[PDB]
């Protein structure tokens, strides 16, 4: 639920893979930013703009790995889950604290 | 895409919070809500601008118009005091507004 | 566009 990466190592935000699966973390002071969706029945992801390319959203479980971490990524990372073609999502998994430093 | 909302918004117990979210018009897309009470995990309060899971009450209500969806809480409880973000899709792209602080005192 | 991003969110 909370845990303390070194810079430039990686963090793997893993999520239970009809539902659309979103990641979506909360910098301090920052809101929430979205990282990017996966829908398991068709294996369709969709990344998110703004982090340099280092992310990358893979399935077996589904994945988000942030590669590179640096102090700015120290956020809450989140899991999703809504309904299909729905853009909402109706349950949020227990966050989880990252803390680059 | 940007979606903007106040920061802030303090009201007292039993008034009528109003909390908007601006963007290019945002009235021609759907818009939904979420609570995140501090510490926790976010909630959904309203989808498709208007619409309440079950379990969020009749007191929280949804409109969405021209350039700016509002969420509008009466009789705010204590409970209330949360982080409320907008949400929407452009272009495959999901955006969120920067959230506005809720609080009652 | 298209069906893929009717997945995700359908139109308002």
């Amino acid at each position: 639920g909370a845990e303390v990466k070194k810079p430039g190592s990686s963090v793997k935000v893993s999520c239970e893979a009809n539902y659309v699966i979103t990641w979506v973390r909360q910098a301090p002071g920052q809101g929430l930013e979205w990282m990017g969706g996966f829908i398991p029945d068709f294996r369709t992801a969709m990344y998110a703009q703004g982090f340099q390319g280092r992310v990358t959203i893979t399935a077996d479980l589904a994945y988000m790995e942030l590669t590179n971490l640096r102090s700015e990524d120290t956020a809450v990372y989140y899991c999703a889950r809504g309904p299909l073609s729905r853009g909402y999502y109706d349950y949020w998994g227990p966050g989880t604290l990252v803390t680059v430093s | 895409y940007v979606l903007t909302q106040p920061p802030s918004v303090s009201v007292a117990p039993g008034q009528t919070a109003s909390i908007t979210c601006s963007g290019d018009k945002l009235g021609d897309k759907y818009v939904s809500w979420y609570q995140q009470r501090p510490g926790q995990s976010p909630v959904l309060v309203l989808y498709q601008d208007s619409k309440r899971p079950s379990g969020i009450p009749e007191r929280f209500s949804g409109s969405n118009s021209g350039n700016t969806a509002t969420l509008t809480i009466s009789g705010t409880q204590a409970m209330d005091e949360a982080d409320y973000y907008c949400q929407a899709w452009d272009s495959s792209a999901l955006v969120f507004g920067g959230g506005t602080k809720l609080t009652v005192l | 566009t298209g069906w893929l991003a009717g997945l995700f969110y359908q139109h308002k």
